[PDB]
């Protein structure tokens, strides 16, 4: 097991494959499937210099018109992450970790449900959309702070819940026009739409060279275990990996900084960005720094990440 | 001859016919209902790897010697069950003893055998189970809903003197277990209370499965019931809820069944011989079309459409991670007052699982567990659903058919369950145009008030508008009054239609017993078919529709002509010009001009079809040529001569 | 104990009755409560209805000591095992050996039970249809399904014992008169003044028509339905009044845990 992962941190071409095989049953979207390999490992959470805990996750955010892959991410994070809940969105407190009573004492017990299921893992909601405002405000309240509150029967109990939610959206219609502002597409409040890492915008037409391709790539898929889904390496080492990578905790430097702040700028001067896009692309950068598993993380690979920012 | 009180069964004079059915069995059921030695192989087979069940097929009704046994298990299992598990260990040391073999002795001579009979015919469900049937074996077909944690039942149990430390095992007899009073050793010989210890002592599992019937055919006016089965040990946690289950077992008495054996897995030579021959016909393709409904009308489209959505297509899976199921979600809009509620009705007549209208978890307290209770698409996890008005459905509701579409999965996620699980079968909607009944002034997106997203992923649409006109609806109401012209249609069957009974018998032939591939050859075709509509759920939907097209006429391979038809299905279902006078013009032109050319004027229609249309693109209509042909007639250009020779004029 | 039969009654019509009372078709408001152990013919909806079971009415005991199984008779809706032996050998002996049961030998019954409703315009001015229970055994078990008027001749404890389910010089002066269709269009509602025609439908409506059975498992409507519609109650009551069962405009059940 670690003469496999000492052969798998010695080469660099890792990351490349390691992106075309974290969804090797979906064909394009290489952006879709970056966030989505960066968003199962986190960083630098740790403790700010006073004594209070900050969001350290990935929000990964899916939207798009109907009939895409989208969903089959969904179905692949849930089919090989141990630590990941799938709930279909429309069917959903729950979210949030609803309260049941005890008939002992008549005393109320929290149950995590889809929010609190998880932990260093991914909460994956199908259909964020079509839910109510209860448990989107509990999603919220559950976000500003890495933590849940329960407020039932007299008793208040707030605790550490880590997650990465990774939310499925669609349109008012459908249908998604480049005519207007992703607020006014999305139909959700600014809060509900804040602390939310990356976007990803898939738009679909008539390119026949790559949709001939695609086609021929899903009838060629309709046959018993074929080897063209085949990836190039197995997840029996990705599983090791993953934790190895996980139990590193690297650090930023002083040239990062002084590119990150000229990238804040040029991120602010497309303008809604504040601090949590510029927190979302620093824990962004520590994922990639895991993933390519480098301590010290040099400002070329963050380069990658403002690249990822620009694309999206 | 020894006779039991109550029971006509002599033990040795059934042990003898047993172990002579046991010894000689040579598919006799194949000759009068290759290999050699059915039951030597098996019963040698199964004495290795440690499996004690027998799985026994009552082989014994069709046997020369054993029809006295399949009549006298029938009514008493308990004691025949009791007296097989001496039989099949003296059958086994008998077979022990023949051969030269090493200490396996040492181990059968205390071990224990049984036998689980499933082969049996089907009853009507808990409705025919009259009290003439207790203590009698009977299958179930249906769904369990809900599994109650294994409980343990003590077998044995442990006594011991808390002031001296003997230990006493008792075992159970017909439900009671005697406590013993006072100490018997030597060493303590006093007279004091022992105590029961049980966490020392082995428990049978038992557990009570709630189980939810459905027969293959039900009376008017019956509903669906709630049977609670019970399970012993060595099969709890085998059956559990989400699974279509055959179950049997003993029926007891509120009444019960207890199991002997479930499933969780799942036609006569000159059938399959008139099968055969009736598949080799070419009109088959609309035959079938016809005799799924013959007191209605045409309806091509809809008819082949809900044809080949019950035949269903090709469910393939991957080992761990993966699962696609051959199916089409349809739909129906246009013009009311046609056929469709008749449909909605007339499939609910052919299916033996199906609702007319999904199912939900819950935390049951009594046993603190996470039961399911349902119905509609839930308890059809199978066959088919019909929803009428789904323009007037509400839209909280829509979110789960939202998932059935494609994924075919129900994710609940509220108090006290987070859970995802398998709900697949296919969806058979009615739906209505708004107000409107369809406006030409309109598009068809707008019309229906249906979301784009929620339609696109739609596997097939079916635009079943009338469209009010001359010679058609003359023919519908000649149609309606013909079977009013006479009192009693018994004139019905000289007429191309195949009987009900032979439709379903080929129907559940062809689902079972095909699985066929979707080659690479039938590449080309696709392509062009999806770029049609894109100038990846109708490539999906298409794909699905191509193997049921492959599914009927017999095929394990699919065939480049079969797509042809049902992209041609796909664009009718939402469907003499001065260009076709100008296409039959240089058409004309070009074939006096090739017609000419060439020294040898005798040349028929296929050698000029073969010579005119491989050195450019796809096929032009034929029938266009013919009319062009017929126009040349007309002017005296060609003379057609026959079929075999094509020649012009002098 | 050896009844290889089932003994069931059926009571006289009014055409025996008249040829040289009985049977009367009886309310449940007309039950007054002296009734009780009279043979009653009883019309009316069913809406409640249960499953077949198995009802004891012997039960069968064996020993292996003495070898003389013993037969108790049950009547009441509980029972007590009689552990003890009350058998002919055992009285005269100190041994008092164990019993067991035989649920093969004991003689069982197909019970049921059926909530007979109140006829609707049976019921009096104001009052309510309450119900009553009959209790079926034996082979009258699948002759009740939901949803039908039935007439229920049995005993009154109710233990059935037949089931039904649905003048000549009363319709033939009806008939000699001549225009009977115009009589008959005529003569319901004359209260108001003329609109023969749209009566005239509203009689066509109440006589119904013929419900068609292609017998390939589709069912077409026998049935008219009728709009009113106009400007600025008493012709729907009177179609309400004469017509049987007018009526002027799914659940789980815990107890019995079932579709009521």
């Amino acid at each position: 097991e670690i003469n496999e992962l000492k052969e798998m941190v010695k080469d660099e071409h890792i990351y490349d494959k390691l992106v075309r095989s974290i969804a090797p049953a979906v064909f394009g979207h290489e952006a879709v499937k970056k966030g989505i390999l960066l968003q199962m490992l986190g960083g630098v959470h740790k403790s700010t210099v006073e004594g209070i805990k900050l969001r350290g996750d990935i929000n990964i955010c899916v939207v798009g018109d109907p009939s895409t892959s989208k969903s089959q991410f969904l179905k692949y994070v849930v089919g090989f992450a141990p630590r990941s809940v799938y709930t279909s969105g429309k069917a959903s407190a729950g979210l949030t970790a609803a309260v049941v009573r005890d008939e002992e004492g008549g005393d109320y017990t929290i149950e995590a449900g889809a929010l609190m299921l998880a932990d260093n893992g991914i909460c994956c909601i199908d259909e964020f959309d079509k839910m109510d405002i209860s448990d989107q405000v509990a999603i919220h309240e559950a976000m500003e702070q890495q933590t849940i509150s329960i407020a039932k029967a007299g008793i208040h109990a707030t605790l550490n819940a880590r997650t990465s939610i990774l939310a499925a959206a669609n349109p008012v219609g459908g249908r998604y026009n480049r005519k207007l502002s992703l607020r006014g597409n999305l139909n959700m409040t600014a809060p509900i739409m804040s602390r939310f890492d990356l976007f990803f915008v898939i738009l679909d037409d008539c390119n026949e060279k790559i949709d001939t391709e695609l086609a021929s790539h899903i009838v060629d898929l309709h046959m018993k275990r074929d080897e063209a889904i085949e990836p190039p390496f197995s997840a029996e080492q990705l599983r090791r990996y993953i934790k190895y990578a996980r139990t590193f905790k690297p650090i930023l430097t002083k040239e990062a900084r002084s590119y990150l702040v000229e990238k804040y700028k040029e991120l602010r001067k497309d303008d809604r960005i504040t601090v949590r896009q510029l927190e979302s692309m620093i824990r962004l950068s520590e994922a990639i720094a895991r993933a390519n598993c480098v301590d010290e993380i040099t400002p070329s690979f963050i380069a990658e990440a403002y690249d990822l920012l620009r694309q999206s | 001859l020894r006779i039991i009180w109550g029971t006509n069964v002599s033990i040795q004079e059934c042990t003898t016919n047993f172990r002579n059915f046991l010894m000689s069995f040579k598919y006799k059921f194949r000759k009068i209902l290759d290999e050699e030695l059915y039951y030597i192989k098996q019963l040698n087979e199964m004495r290795e790897l440690g499996t004690s069940n027998l799985n026994l097929d009552a082989n014994l009704l069709a046997y020369k010697q054993t029809e006295d046994l399949y009549h006298q298990l029938l009514n008493y299992p308990q004691e025949v069950i009791s007296i097989m598990d001496q039989t099949i260990k003296d059958c086994m040391v008998s077979l022990i003893v023949d051969n030269n073999l090493d200490y396996d002795l040492d181990e059968i001579e205390t071990k224990f055998y049984k036998v689980r009979p499933y082969n049996v015919g089907s009853c009507k469900g808990m409705r025919e189970l009259n009290p003439n049937d207790i203590d009698k074996l009977i299958n179930l077909k249906g769904l369990v809903l809900r599994s109650t944690p294994v409980i343990p039942d003590m077998k044995v149990a442990f006594f011991k003197c808390n002031v001296c430390d003997h230990t006493m095992a008792v075992e159970i007899d017909r439900g009671v277990i005697q406590e013993p009073a006072r100490c018997e050793r030597i060493d303590c010989n006093e007279p004091n209370s022992m105590s029961l210890i049980h966490n020392r002592c082995s428990f049978a599992d038992k557990q009570v499965i709630k189980l939810q019937e459905t027969p293959d055919f039900v009376p008017d006016g019956q509903t669906p019931h709630s049977i609670s089965l019970c399970v012993y040990d060595e099969l709890v946690d085998s059956c559990r809820a989400g699974d279509r289950i055959e179950v049997t077992g003993t029926f007891r008495s509120k009444t019960y069944v207890d199991v002997v054996h479930v499933k969780k897995v799942s036609i006569t030579d000159q059938d399959l011989a008139k099968i055969r021959e009736v598949a080799a016909r070419e009109d088959l393709y609309s035959l079938l079309a016809r005799s799924i409904a013959p007191s209605i009308y045409e309806l091509e489209d809809v008819k082949k459409g809900i044809l080949l959505q019950l035949f269903g297509g090709t469910n393939k899976t991957f080992t761990k991670g993966g699962r696609y199921r051959g199916d089409i979600n349809i739909l129906l809009c246009g013009d009311p007052s046609t056929s469709k509620s008749q449909i909605l009705q007339y499939v609910h007549k052919i299916t033996p699982r199906g609702v007319y209208t999904t199912a939900y978890i819950t935390r049951d307290v009594d046993t603190k567990q996470l039961v399911l209770e349902s119905g509609a698409l839930v308890l059809s996890d199978g066959g088919v659903c019909c929803i009428d008005e789904f323009d007037k459905m509400s839209d909280s509701t829509r979110s789960v058919l939202h998932e059935v579409m494609e994924q075919q999965t129900i994710s609940i996620a509220k108090a006290g369950i987070i859970t995802t699980l398998n709900a697949r079968s296919s969806i058979l909607a009615s739906a209505n145009p708004i107000g409107s009944r369809y406006n030409p002034n309109l598009p068809v997106t707008e019309n229906i008030d249906l979301p784009p997203p929620l339609l696109s992923r739609f596997d097939l649409v079916y635009l079943v508008l009338d469209k009010v006109d001359e010679k058609n609806d003359r023919e519908l109401a000649k149609h309606l009054t013909n079977l009013y012209l006479e009192d009693k249609p018994e004139h019905i069957s000289q007429d191309d239609v195949l009987p009900v009974e032979f439709l379903t018998m080929y129907i559940s032939y062809a689902k079972e017993h095909i699985h066929p591939i979707i080659t690479e050859a039938a590449k080309t075709e696709l392509v062009r078919a999806y770029v049609g509509m894109r100038k990846t759920r109708q490539l999906e939907s298409m794909i699905r529709l191509a193997e049921a097209h492959a599914k009927m006429k017999l095929k394990n391979v699919v065939e480049l002509e079969d797509v042809q038809e049902a992209v041609r299905l796909i664009r009718s279902a939402i469907k003499k010009s001065v260009i076709q006078r100008k296409l039959q013009e240089d058409l004309s032109r070009e074939i006096m001009n090739v017609l000419k050319d060439q020294a040898s004027d005798s040349m028929s229609f296929n050698e000029l079809i073969k010579q005119i249309n491989e050195h450019s693109q796809d096929r032009v209509e034929s029938s266009d040529i013919q009319e062009a042909l017929s126009r040349l007639q007309q002017e005296d250009k060609v003379i057609v001569l026959g079929e075999g020779v094509r020649r012009s004029v002098r | 104990l050896t009844r290889r039969y089932f003994l069931y009654f059926k009571p006289l019509s009014q055409n025996c009755a008249r040829r040289y009372i009985s049977s009367k078709p009886l309310s449940v408001r007309q039950i007054k409560g002296d009734f009780l152990g009279q043979l009653i013919t009883v019309r009316g909806i069913i809406t409640r209805v249960s499953d077949v079971k198995p009802a004891v009415e012997v039960i069968a005991y064996t020993c292996d000591q003495c070898g003389y199984e013993v037969f108790q008779e049950v009547n009441s809706r509980t029972f007590t095992p009689l552990s003890e032996c009350t058998s002919e050998e055992c009285s005269q002996n100190q041994t008092k050996g164990q019993l067991f049961m035989s649920t093969r030998a004991s003689k069982f019954s197909a019970f049921q039970e059926c909530k007979i409703q109140e006829l609707s315009q049976q019921v009096p001015v104001g009052h309510i249809p309450r119900s009553l229970n009959i209790h079926v055994n034996g082979t009258l078990v699948r002759s009740l399904s939901p949803g039908d008027i039935v007439d229920v001749t049995g005993i009154f404890l109710l233990e059935a014992q037949f089931v039904r389910q649905h003048v000549e010089e009363r319709v033939m002066e009806l008939i000699t008169s001549g225009d009977v269709y115009n009589r008959l269009a005529k003569s319901i509602a004359p209260e108001i003044y003329g609109n023969l025609d749209v009566k005239k439908a509203l009689l066509l409506l109440l006589v119904g028509g013929v419900d068609k059975r292609v017998g390939d498992g589709m069912k077409i409507r026998g049935d008219i339905n009728v709009c009113l519609m106009g400007d600025p109650s008493q012709l729907l009551k009177a179609i309400c009044k004469i017509s049987p069962r007018g009526v002027y405009t799914v659940m789980k059940d815990p107890v019995t845990d079932e579709m009521i």
